[PDB]
């Protein structure tokens, strides 16, 4: 007996964007 | 303005539209450091500790916001030295500040933090970290120094060299008195 | 004797120069450690121009 | 702008047992 | 006399310093104009010659030679310690 | 100025917190730290090592 957890891959999008001047 | 935070800083807002604002020192969720950014995620996940959830479909209208003129802002080299012997939020430069205006404001203030008897091995360290991005060969050097004088034995360099440091005006005067005794004998000697 | 007048010799001079030697050692670290600092101070500092594409980490 | 794709973890369980003598 | 005793010990520890010397001589013109004009008219003229003349080579070659101080005291030293043996080892 | 005895009150079941005790260790000179600076000034955090 022998139990093991493979992993498999995945992905989630994750968009960003800027603020001038910091305002 | 600048003004001296703990590490490790994360600051978190959610936004009403679904979007959130995020500014932190390290990162997570593939969102880089230092700058800010509006972050928004196409399915629920976990990042900095809470769960940034997928924002619901909206209808397009005519929009009103703002839209800023960009700008590149020239900071001292050592601003973070600055901000930190103030202890509170301090005044660094303008939006158009020129090269030599901007050095001749804390240069004065910051030639004054000079080596000391009492904390050598502290100041050298500073040195190092400050010289770090000008010349990494110098800084690695200057590390080495710092550590053999706090680190090797149980730290009897560091002892000796701020004794040593603390006696520089008894050491004179004896020096001086051997002198005055070294030229009569000299001369209590010439026929 | 000899030995011993002349080991007492040998040994002060070694002495002599063992002292004159770091006088020297701490001299130049003084004057070096001094000068860096003061160019550290006048040297061009980072720019920041609020765009995220440019910090972008894959 | 920026676009990026974050992994998210997974996994598959695998179980295994054995050939006495290779029979 | 409590007026005075108050910035006085912070005022006095901004001494004089080998890296900004002629930027220092101009202050003390700036505080000594209104109590005596003459050595202000003296303090300002010394600025400008080390700021000013030629490339500044003066503020320069002052400015090092008073970064070098612990570098020459050392040779001095070891000069003393030679001439004292050199001249004891000329007496009959 | 007058300090006054108060007029006997009535007991009634109460809702005032109790907070935790809390020592806390200075630096020697706290005094010279506060008066060189001019203003409020932050001297250590309720956690810290010597
Ligand atoms: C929740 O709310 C937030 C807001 O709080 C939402 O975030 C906002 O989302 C908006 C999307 O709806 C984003 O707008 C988009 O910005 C894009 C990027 O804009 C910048 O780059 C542009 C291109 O730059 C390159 O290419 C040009 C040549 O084409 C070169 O010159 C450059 O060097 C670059 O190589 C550029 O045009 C933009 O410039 C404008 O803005 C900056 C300041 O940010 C100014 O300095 C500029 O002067 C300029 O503004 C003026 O001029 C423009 C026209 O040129 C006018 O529109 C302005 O009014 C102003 O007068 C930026 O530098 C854009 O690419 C993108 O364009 C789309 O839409 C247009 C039509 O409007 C189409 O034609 C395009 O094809 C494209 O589809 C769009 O505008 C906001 O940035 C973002 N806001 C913030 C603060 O982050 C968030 O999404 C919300 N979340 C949810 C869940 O709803
Ligand atoms: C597709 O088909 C294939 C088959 O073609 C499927 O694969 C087969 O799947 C089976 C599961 O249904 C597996 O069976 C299981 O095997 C496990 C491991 O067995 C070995 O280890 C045992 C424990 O060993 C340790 O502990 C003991 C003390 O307890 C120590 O002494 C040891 O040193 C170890 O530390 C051990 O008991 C077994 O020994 C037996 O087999 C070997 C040869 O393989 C012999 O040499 C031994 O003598 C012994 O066989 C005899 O004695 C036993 C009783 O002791 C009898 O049962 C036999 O008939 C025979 O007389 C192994 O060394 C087991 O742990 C596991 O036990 C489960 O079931 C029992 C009841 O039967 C329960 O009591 C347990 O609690 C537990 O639930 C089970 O038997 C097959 O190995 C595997 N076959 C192959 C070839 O890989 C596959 O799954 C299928 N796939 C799909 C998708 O359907
Ligand atoms: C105007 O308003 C103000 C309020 O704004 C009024 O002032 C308040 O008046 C109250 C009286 O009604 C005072 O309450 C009383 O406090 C007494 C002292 O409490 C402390 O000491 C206790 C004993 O400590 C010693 O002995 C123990 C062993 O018994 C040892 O372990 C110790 O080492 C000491 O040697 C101690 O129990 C208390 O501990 C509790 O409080 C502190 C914080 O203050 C916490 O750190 C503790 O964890 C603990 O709180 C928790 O646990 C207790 C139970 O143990 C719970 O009750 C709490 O809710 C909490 O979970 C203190 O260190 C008490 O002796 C006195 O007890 C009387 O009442 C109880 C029943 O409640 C009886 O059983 C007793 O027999 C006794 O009659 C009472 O509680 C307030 O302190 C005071 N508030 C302030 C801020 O000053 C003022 O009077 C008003 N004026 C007018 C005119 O009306
Ligand atoms: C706001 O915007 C201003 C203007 O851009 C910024 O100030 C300028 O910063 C830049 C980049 O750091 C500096 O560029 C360097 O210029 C020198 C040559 O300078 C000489 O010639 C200039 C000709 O126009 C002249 O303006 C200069 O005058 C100033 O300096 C003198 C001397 O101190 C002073 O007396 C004057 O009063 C002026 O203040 C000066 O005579 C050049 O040598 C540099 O070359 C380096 O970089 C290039 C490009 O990478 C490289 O190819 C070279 O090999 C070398 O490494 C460099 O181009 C510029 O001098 C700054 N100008 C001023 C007026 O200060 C300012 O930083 C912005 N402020 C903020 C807050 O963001
Ligand atoms: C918050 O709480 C902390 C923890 O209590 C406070 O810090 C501690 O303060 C106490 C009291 O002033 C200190 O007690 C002394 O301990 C030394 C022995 O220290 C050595 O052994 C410790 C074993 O646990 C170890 O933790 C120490 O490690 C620290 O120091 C080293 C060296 O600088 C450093 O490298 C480490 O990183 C740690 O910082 C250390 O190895 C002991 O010699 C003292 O004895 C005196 O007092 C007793 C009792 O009166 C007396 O019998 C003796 O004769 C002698 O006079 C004393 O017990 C303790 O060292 C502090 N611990 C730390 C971690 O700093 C802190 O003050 C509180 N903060 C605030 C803001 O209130
Ligand atoms: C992160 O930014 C991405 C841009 O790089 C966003 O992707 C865009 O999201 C919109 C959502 O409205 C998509 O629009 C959909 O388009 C499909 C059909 O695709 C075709 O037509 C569209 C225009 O309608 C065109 O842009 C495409 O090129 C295709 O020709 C429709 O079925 C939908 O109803 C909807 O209209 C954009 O297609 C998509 N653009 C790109 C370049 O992928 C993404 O949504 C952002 N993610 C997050 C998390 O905010
Ligand atoms: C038990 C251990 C064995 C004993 C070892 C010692 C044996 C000594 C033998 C006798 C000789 C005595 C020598 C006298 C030394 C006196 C030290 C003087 C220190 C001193 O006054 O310097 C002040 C503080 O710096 C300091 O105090 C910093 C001093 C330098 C620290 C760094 C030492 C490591 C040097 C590394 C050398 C290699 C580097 C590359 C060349 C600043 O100077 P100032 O007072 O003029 O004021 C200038 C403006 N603030
Ligand atoms: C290429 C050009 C030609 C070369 C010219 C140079 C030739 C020199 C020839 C060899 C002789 C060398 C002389 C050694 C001088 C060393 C200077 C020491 C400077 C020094 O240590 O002073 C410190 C900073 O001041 C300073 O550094 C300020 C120094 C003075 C600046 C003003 C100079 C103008 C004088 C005007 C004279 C007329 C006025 C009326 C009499 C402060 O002193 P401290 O370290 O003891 O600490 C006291 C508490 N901070
Ligand atoms: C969120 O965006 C990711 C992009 O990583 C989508 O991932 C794709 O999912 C499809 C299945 O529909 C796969 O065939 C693709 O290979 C994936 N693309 C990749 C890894 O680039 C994901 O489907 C999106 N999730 C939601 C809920 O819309
Ligand atoms: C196959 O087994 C894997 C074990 O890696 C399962 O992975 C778990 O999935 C759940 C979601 O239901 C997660 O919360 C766990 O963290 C995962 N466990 C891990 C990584 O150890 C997976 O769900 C299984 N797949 C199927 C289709 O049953």
């Amino acid at each position: 007996s022998l139990r093991m957890q493979h992993p498999v891959p995945k992905y989630v999008e994750v968009n960003m964007t800027s603020i001038p001047q910091g305002v | 303005w600048a003004e001296a935070v703990k590490e490790p800083f994360v600051q978190v807002n959610p936004l009403k539209n679904g979007s959130y604002l995020v500014l932190a020192s390290s990162t997570d969720c593939q969102i880089p450091p230092y700058v800010p950014s509006i972050v928004t995620v196409n399915e629920t996940t976990s990042c900095f500790g809470l769960d940034f959830k997928r924002p619901l479909v909206a209808e397009e209208r005519l929009s009103f916001e703002p839209r800023l003129p960009n700008l590149q802002l020239r900071l001292p080299h050592l601003v973070g030295i600055i901000a930190k012997i103030k202890g509170i939020k301090i005044e660094v430069t303008s939006s158009g500040e020129s090269i030599k205006e901007q050095i001749e404001r804390a240069k004065a203030e910051l030639l004054r933090l000079d080596i000391h008897e009492g904390d050598t091995p502290a100041w050298i360290q500073q040195l190092a970290a400050a010289t770090k991005d000008v010349w990494p060969a110098a800084a690695s050097a200057l590390q080495g120094i710092g550590n053999f004088l706090s680190g090797t034995a149980q730290g009897i360099f560091g002892t000796a060299f701020s004794l040593l440091g603390y006696l520089k005006p008894i050491l004179i005067g004896v020096g001086v008195i051997l002198l005055v005794i070294l030229i009569f004998k000299i001369v209590s000697w010439i026929p | 004797y000899t030995c011993c007048a002349t080991s007492s010799r040998v040994l002060a001079w070694i002495f002599l120069v063992c002292i004159l030697l770091i006088i020297v050692l701490v001299s130049c670290f003084v004057t070096i450690s001094r000068i860096q600092w003061n160019k550290d101070i006048q040297v061009l500092g980072p720019v920041i121009d609020w765009n995220v594409t440019q910090r972008a980490v894959y």
